[PDB]
């Protein structure tokens, strides 16, 4: 299901 | 500020991954069920919640699965779900879900710190509510196990209720046996302080009637640190159970109890209390488990009648929220209290 | 104000009864436990504490049965006992003249709490030894008090005396004989009590012990939440995920019905000044195998207490310490031979 990403 | 972007699993339907992006990330809470967050989407710019727990990696996570099933106005919603890295070289399951800013505990503090009580219109909606949603999830098999103020979620402005935090719910399969130390203090049914592994569902609603009783008195009805002190005030009110009520709860108990007479529930109560709504008590909380209203029941009982008056409205104004859109499935334990649960204006064309 | 004469039996000894008098009769406070009052006696101006409870007339009051049989420095003692008609009209009440102590563990906990201070280590020692006392004495008839927890240590400032108070719950506990999992109080149960077993042994009191001892370390208690399954989380992230063997142990019927942690080592769940002592001796005592955790004499005897054992030690308030070697045959019953740690050279010459 999942997978992180950040950003700003 | 700070936005994440995370592909996820919506909560029903197909599995077609998403990307679900938010930001202004708070923390809402933590303890035994994980963290809680607040989140907002930044395309729509609403409000989520997003529950994160530590995932087994031996066995499915039961709470998602039972979510994944679950589709009713008077329940959070699961959004999305997906997984992720505190504990590190680990796994999180994160649950994406309705977010609603306010709980029943929250609220019935603010009226127990003033010397006031809810009013009975609020204690009205809101207890039809919770019981719509336990004859729904009931209707599966599924018993939630933990029902007490905080986990019912209040809007404040629609007197929209939802149920939240299924972390102990379990489908009840008779026969099998269940742990009894589920539920929390003050909300616990008998048959559960007697150590019973063979109980219903009908534990929620004995924890659903001590909600009510709360919101009627401005504090909670059976309260006590042991459970020795919880029975003692079950007692005080209900009067000593007799041997057949006692083989109902837990047969391996048939020691011996302090010989107390029925509180007559009236006395139980403050003077204007409606009367329906002590009668409604009554009917949650008895000791016999069977004896119990069920969720339907309790749904069409007398005291809920001002909610299926075509002309009423909350204090505010508005309208009530959605109250009488039974599904078949809402309806399955007992399709002809249709009859009552859904009044003559609701069916007009 | 009133002066109140009755005619009463001494706790102990011949039943003689005769007339005491007191006066100046002030609620202390009031629950399960019935109804505890201050009075002071007419002919020495000693204040005593009156317990009064309804009686039931279909059986022997089980409190009076235990009380009229200890004796010990460490357990308030039973003075006189009386019947009359209180409260509910017609209805019997039993009256105990009991020691009434100024203080509880519980406020002086919160005090210290409260002012983001800890406890000195010297009262954690005199206060845990003193319950370990009182439990090794009423062990030693078999009696379990099952209702191990901060309020009902009473203290004296002045002297530190500590003195177990409140057999409402307590029992002789007899091999093969069930008794009720529901008693004992949240955040002190054993894991054997949450989970539900009827065959639990005078060790469910040691680990109500190794509870009091933790928070007054912590200063907050240790195994806090509203529901069996929070406390036992709470439970597993310090000692771990229970095996096979320790859950058999401590009840057989729950095999299967947990989440799998490594237990986190104890010198971290303490503050970094915590006397690796303490830390020691909580180790024994939380412990998930109940005869795995260390009798309360042996508890006696620990290294912690060695501080205790000093001829130079002194209260900060300058005065000695209070009886604390002063062990008889019945108190050391269960193992002798302890008598040379427990009894240091310079006591009792």
């Amino acid at each position: 299901a999942g997978g992180a990403a950040a950003a700003a | 500020s700070k936005v994440t972007t995370v592909v996820a699993t919506p909560g029903q339907g197909p599995d077609r991954p998403q990307e679900v992006s938010y930001t202004d990330t708070k923390v809402i809470g933590n303890g035994s069920f994980g963290v809680v967050y607040q989140a907002k989407l930044c395309d729509s710019g609403e409000l989520v919640a997003i529950k994160k727990v530590l995932q087994d990696k031996r066995f499915k996570n039961r709470e998602l699965q039972i979510m994944r099933k679950l589709d009713h106005c008077n329940i959070v919603r699961l959004r999305y779900f997906f997984y992720s890295s505190e504990k590190k070289d680990e796994v999180y399951l994160n649950l994406v879900l309705d977010y609603v800013p306010e709980t029943v505990y929250r609220v019935a503090r603010h009226y127990s710190r003033a010397k006031q009580t809810l009013p009975v219109i609020y204690v009205k909606l809101y207890m039809y509510q919770l019981f719509r949603s336990l004859a729904y999830i009931h209707s599966f098999g599924i018993c939630h196990r933990d029902i007490k103020p905080q986990n019912l979620l209040l809007d404040p402005d629609t007197a929209v209720l939802k149920l939240c935090d299924f972390g102990s719910a379990k489908q009840l399969v008779r026969g099998e046996p269940n742990v009894s130390y589920i539920c929390s203090r003050y909300y616990r049914a008998p048959e559960l302080i007697f150590g019973a592994t063979d109980y219903t569902s009908s534990i929620d609603v004995w924890s659903a009637g001590c909600v009510l009783a709360e919101l009627l008195l401005g504090q909670p009805i059976f309260p006590g640190d042991s459970g020795v002190d919880q029975l003692v005030e079950i007692i005080k009110v209900l009067g000593t159970p007799t041997r057949e009520q006692i083989r109902e709860m837990n047969p391996n108990y048939t020691f011996k109890f302090p010989q107390i007479k029925a509180h007559p529930w009236t006395k139980v109560f403050r003077p204007r209390t409606p009367p329906e709504a002590i009668a409604l008590c009554s009917r949650l909380l008895e000791y016999t488990p069977t004896a119990r209203l069920t969720p339907l029941e309790a749904c069409a009982h007398s005291f809920f009648d001002e909610l299926r008056d075509p002309n009423v409205k909350l204090p505010n104004g508005r309208d009530t929220p959605a109250l009488f859109n039974f599904t078949t499935q809402e309806l399955s334990s007992n399709p002809p209290l249709a009859t009552i649960l859904i009044p003559p204006h609701a069916r007009i064309q």
